[PDB]
């Protein structure tokens, strides 16, 4: 122990810094996007402004969020998607204009790694839909369904369709609407961070 | 009763 | 297009087959040979003793 | 690049206090443990102080210890009580402690100061050894204890101090050498004697070796072998 | 000999310290070796340990009533045993308390909490807790003395003195975690039954009631007794009950401590699956 | 046409089989009956690095044998002293997410790359004392699964766009190219000699390549899945690859086929890492089932447990003196067992 002493000394000095950093990065609310080509993510992120991962971070509301946009991966999910088990929240996206996007919520929602989070669901493209179906009917996309003929029933159906996919009932899927016009997204992202953020220390502490 | 007395838990 | 990539896939093939092989005995043989010959040169299989062992 | 300027040093009156400070750039200085180390006018090298990353833990020379105080990127060592004794001058060094380090590995241009027990003492054969270039040469250092510690590691350290100029890090912990050194040095030994071995010595590598331990402290030096031309 | 109550007590003792300790050893090498100090397990570990060492102190007050009295030990161990012994039950309850309030904190402003409920406040708030219970258990280590005074040997201490601390004990180490629990609970099943915990309420409603019903069935006759003895003389019918239910009322009061890992610890389901492959 | 093409293709893949099926003179445990068992190869957490937070994806060993690197998702690569337990180098990244490390063999530099498609170079050595980055290589398409070091100076990475690539560190780029492999390429690893490297690819087979020409040479097949993590034989002679198929399979270079296939019923978990001892007798082979087995390269069966981990492992590597068997887990715990 002639200087190992001074060696031990630096060791703890770093291992102090490691924990406190790993405190100061726990403070961070880690989110997860997801969506089809072109499937309106890239203007929801856009909307709260600042090829691989594209994170994207904002601080709404005394709470630091951190988005991961993985659209750049463009290789076998399977090898890579358990990196994100951790996410607080799945953030999934589906544009409403063109089905295609199904298998890939099914694929999410029934994925080992996250049978515990909570798919925050949302439906952008809602003008564009709108015009679509006052153009020709709502049948087109979804030739199975004969129902009525109107906006508002078309969305509630197609929202239905969508959540019918979860198989569990530790993860809720607070599905919203949007048109990429208005700022409304902000506060339902942070209701539903709220939301789950009760569930999960109410579920650690057992008492859910 | 003195033994009744004498008895005392150790968490008074 | 495609045919180009076909004509690229065949001559990878015919490279790969172009490759002179041996009995597999011959190396079977030769993973013992060298097993046997570093057996007392590895310390997990006999396990080290606690004078020669840097972690004890 | 890397640089260890320092100041503060002079003339002053015995029985007073003066403030020697060191500043430091070009590294990450938060990270190192600067050390002080002084050699009188006409005498060999004597450590005096020594202040860890972070300010773990400091220490002083037996007689250092009382009048001096040790504490961006600037080392001080606040002194007081000064006696004639203490006049010498003082040399700003780094160091840092990890497997495979190299501590002492750099030696500021050091500062000027006039004034109007059971340590393991070191000695070195030779204070003289005339030699010509192309000829190896050869200085020796031996201690009053083993160095070979149990983990194998003697902390023996050697200097070369040529004239005019701070010392430079020749052979650390009695084996290895530092980085900038060509190959020509060599430091070799077993628990008690040690030699440093110079072989097709260049006119540029004259000057005078010191000798180092760094088992416990103080780290009491040599006496130095001046290697004159 | 005995009376019927004593022997009941001793018997109920005993059995509370060989499942106590049998529960409390469990959890607490699982949580220090096979789980990690989390945010959340982190009271129940300090929760189990203050239980754990009541409960390994418990034989000693067992064998005091077997011996009936007759001190062997020293005058060191008969200053000590008391005051460790009320340290553990204090600090069991006050630790009960802070999980309530965390509990209560985690749903009643879930913003603050991701900010600022790191691990090293939760450390913080169980050690102000420890101190506090040292705080409040100094007086008996103080206060008690060995004497003889006879041909056996006596440990003790209406004297003034008694009383205040007596009633600065019931005070503190009843009524106030009592009502803060209450309290709190109460407030998490209103927040409950009004939106978004339409899957809760059902197995979180249980578990307080249970817990509150626990606590304050094995806190209400120690206190209960304590207070009837020092209002109340010997010499007396009542006096006389009073003194022969206290032995009984001590030993509910321990096996608070032994419930409690059954009800706080074990409660959580993926800590059971832990438990169950490292059984 | 292309049909021709397609039918010469189907007759040199037929030419392939029969001449790899006349070299299977018999199996591995045919010869190998006759060599006495290891029994029971027991062993015991000697050290435990406990100084991450989040889970832990690589963890190579250095040219010294004493010093571990071990690259986690918390942000942080740590290099760790395995003697004294104590850690050397705390280097914060650019992007959390890795999935692979290395130590150079020379013990100058560190590379460290994942999901950012850029396989990081640092500088253990730099003058000023802190930890610098000399380079960042990129130009990648797909994510950075594996790197490894022949030099100071040329860095062979694989990663997720089926391509492999040797790099020049003092100058940036892409000196040598791999194709060959049509799906995710996860594993990699250079042979002793330096001069041969084999991938393991998501498309469930296995390819052999030359540094210098830069043209595969052989190709494997035989896994149901995608290999996960695969090494050389410490003779150069031989290697062995762990799919997710529960299985680990050996491959002779000189006999190209497949002489062992490591199976049991047990087992059916993700087989995450592979690793030989000095001597070439055993495998250790890492699993998603929390623990790591061990496996008689030669008798094909298992010697013992190394369980102890709470949860999935993803990195198991011996040292180069074979005196330790490292390991790194989801647990953020690194265990040094021996």
């Amino acid at each position: 122990s002639a200087e190992e002493r001074a060696a031990l000394e630096r060791s703890k000095a770093i291992e102090k810094n490691l924990k406190e950093d790993g405190i100061s990065a726990a403070k961070d609310v880690k989110l997860l996007l997801l969506g089809a080509d072109n499937s309106g993510k890239s203007t929801i992120v856009k909307q709260m402004k600042i090829t691989g991962i594209v994170e994207t971070h904002f601080t709404f509301k005394n709470l630091h969020f951190r988005l991961f946009d993985v659209g750049g991966q463009r290789s076998e999910r399977k090898k890579w998607i358990h990196c994100f088990e951790d996410v607080t929240a799945i953030i999934f996206c589906v544009d409403l204009s063109d089905h295609e996007s199904l298998m890939l919520f099914d694929s999410i929602c029934n994925n080992k790694f996250f049978i515990d989070t909570s798919i925050i669901l949302f439906l952008n493209k809602k003008d564009l839909f709108g015009e679509k179906i006052k153009k020709s009917p709502l049948t087109i996309c979804f030739p199975e369904y004969t129902g009525p003929n109107t906006y508002e029933d078309a969305a509630a159906y197609i929202q239905a369709q969508f959540e019918s996919k979860n198989r569990s009932p530790n993860k809720e899927i607070y599905c919203h609407m949007t048109c990429a016009t208005d700022t409304n997204n902000a506060q339902v992202i942070f209701d539903a961070v709220t939301d789950i953020i009760i569930a999960n220390n109410l579920r650690g502490c057992g008492l859910y | 009763q003195h033994r009744r007395d004498h008895v005392l838990g150790l968490a008074r | 297009a495609s045919i180009a990539q076909a004509r690229k896939l065949v001559e990878q093939l015919k490279m790969e087959a172009n490759i002179d092989r041996i009995k597999v005995s011959k190396a079977a043989a030769d993973l013992m040979a060298y097993c046997e010959a570093h057996a007392k040169e590895d310390p997990l299989l006999t396990p080290v003793p606690a004078s020669e062992n840097p972690f004890r | 690049d890397v640089q260890l300027v320092e100041s503060g040093g002079g003339l002053v009156q015995p029985g007073g206090s003066r403030k020697l400070s060191c500043s430091a750039s070009g590294f990450a200085f938060s990270s190192f443990g600067m050390h002080w180390v002084r050699q009188a006018p006409e005498k060999g090298l004597e450590w005096v102080a020594y202040i860890s990353s972070g300010s773990g833990t400091i220490y002083y020379a037996d007689t250092v210890k009382g009048r001096f105080t040790i504490s961006k990127n600037t080392l001080f060592l606040q002194m007081t009580s000064l006696r004639s004794e203490d006049t010498a001058m003082y040399y700003c060094v780094r160091s840092i402690y990890y497997y495979g380090s190299s501590p002492f590995d750099f030696w500021g241009q050091g500062t000027t100061l006039t004034v109007s027990g059971s340590d393991i003492v070191m000695t070195q054969a030779t204070s003289s050894v005339p030699v010509t270039p192309g000829e190896s040469v050869s200085i020796s250092c031996r201690s009053s204890k083993s160095l070979l510690h149990s983990n194998g590691n003697t902390y023996l350290y050697w200097f070369l101090q040529r004239p005019g100029q701070s010392p430079q890090l020749l052979i650390y912990r009695m084996s290895n050498l530092a980085s900038g050194v060509p190959d020509r040095f060599s430091g070799s030994g077993s628990g008690t004697a040690f030699t440093l071995t110079i072989s097709r010595l260049e006119a540029e590598d004259v000057g005078v070796y010191y000798c180092m331990q760094h088992l416990e402290y103080p780290l009491t030096f040599g006496a130095g072998t001046k290697l004159e031309l | 000999l005995f009376q019927p109550q004593d022997i009941a007590s001793m018997v109920i003792l005993g059995l509370t310290c060989l499942l106590g300790l049998l529960g409390n050893g469990l959890v607490l090498w699982v949580a220090g070796v096979k789980m990690k100090t989390t945010v959340n397990t982190v009271w129940f570990l300090h929760l189990t340990l203050a239980d754990f060492l009541c409960c390994l102190s418990l034989p000693f007050s067992l064998a005091h009533l077997i011996l009936q009295g007759h001190w062997p030990y020293g005058l060191f161990l008969c200053k000590l045993i008391p005051s460790i012994i009320i340290l553990n039950m204090f600090a069991s309850v006050f630790l009960l308390t802070a999980i309530s309030l965390d509990r209560c904190l985690i749903v009643h402003k879930p913003i603050w909490c991701q900010n600022h409920r790191n691990v090293r406040t939760a450390f913080a708030i169980c050690g102000c807790v420890w101190v506090v219970a040292f705080v409040m258990c100094v007086p008996v280590f103080v206060y008690r003395d060995l004497f003889i005074m006879d041909n056996r040997s006596i440990c003790r201490y209406v004297p003034t003195p008694l009383m205040a601390i007596t009633i600065t004990r019931l005070v503190v180490g009843f009524l106030v975690p009592f009502f803060i629990m209450v309290i709190c609970y109460s407030l998490i099943v209103f927040r409950m039954r009004k939106t978004n915990f339409t899957k809760s309420r059902n197995k979180t409603f249980r578990v307080a009631v249970a817990v509150v019903t626990v606590f304050f069935i094995c806190w209400t006759p120690y206190h209960l007794v304590g207070v009837l003895l020092l209002i109340t003389d010997p010499e007396s019918s009542l006096g006389e009950a009073v003194m022969s239910w206290d032995h009984m009322s001590i030993a509910l009061a321990s096996a608070n401590s032994c419930f409690n890992p059954f009800l706080y610890a074990l409660l959580g389901k993926d800590f059971r699956k832990k438990a169950r492959q490292s059984i | 046409e292309l049909d021709q093409l397609r039918q010469e293709a189907e007759q040199l893949k037929n030419q392939i089989r029969d001449a790899r099926k006349a070299c299977a003179d018999a199996t591995l445990s045919q010869i190998t009956n006759n060599i006495d068992p290891v029994g029971r190869i027991q062993m015991r957490t000697r050290r435990t690095l406990r100084g991450h937070l989040a889970k832990i994806y690589a963890m190579h060993w250095g040219t010294d044998s004493r010093l571990l690197v071990s690259a986690s998702q918390d942000g942080k690569l740590i290099i760790w002293d395995s003697y004294t337990t104590n850690k050397v180098h705390a280097i914060p990244l650019r992007s959390s997410w890795v999935m692979t490390c290395a130590y150079a063999p020379s013990g100058n530099y560190v590379a460290c790359g994942g999901l950012d498609n850029i396989c990081s170079i640092y500088n253990l050595k730099t003058r000023e004392g802190n930890v610098r980055v000399s380079r960042e290589l990129a130009g990648h398409t797909g994510y950075l699964s594996c790197c490894r070091f022949l030099d100071d100076n040329q860095i062979v990475t694989s990663s997720g766009d089926t391509t492999c690539a040797l790099w020049d560190i003092e100058t940036g780029q892409q000196t040598t190219t791999f194709t060959g492999h049509t799906g995710d390429v996860m594993s990699l690893s250079l042979a002793p000699d330096t001069r041969l490297f084999v991938s393991g690819a998501c498309d469930a087979s296995a390819k052999l390549w030359d540094v210098r020409e830069g043209m595969c040479r052989q190709t494997f097949t035989g896994h149901e899945s995608d290999i996960n993590a695969i090494c050389f034989f410490p003779n150069g002679n031989a290697f062995a690859t762990g799919s997710d198929d529960a299985t680990c399979r050996l491959f002779d270079l000189r006999a190209d086929q497949e002489l062992m296939t490591y199976s049991h019923d047990n087992i059916i978990c993700g087989i995450t890492s592979v690793s030989f001892s000095k001597s070439g007798r055993l495998l250790l082979a890492g699993y998603d089932d929390f623990n790591c087995n061990v496996w008689d390269a030669l008798k094909a069966d298992r010697a013992g447990v190394l369980a102890g981990h709470d949860n999935r492992v993803s990195c198991l590597g011996v040292t180069d003196d074979g005196m330790a068997v490292a390991t790194g887990s989801w647990d953020s715990f690194l265990k040094i067992w021996n």
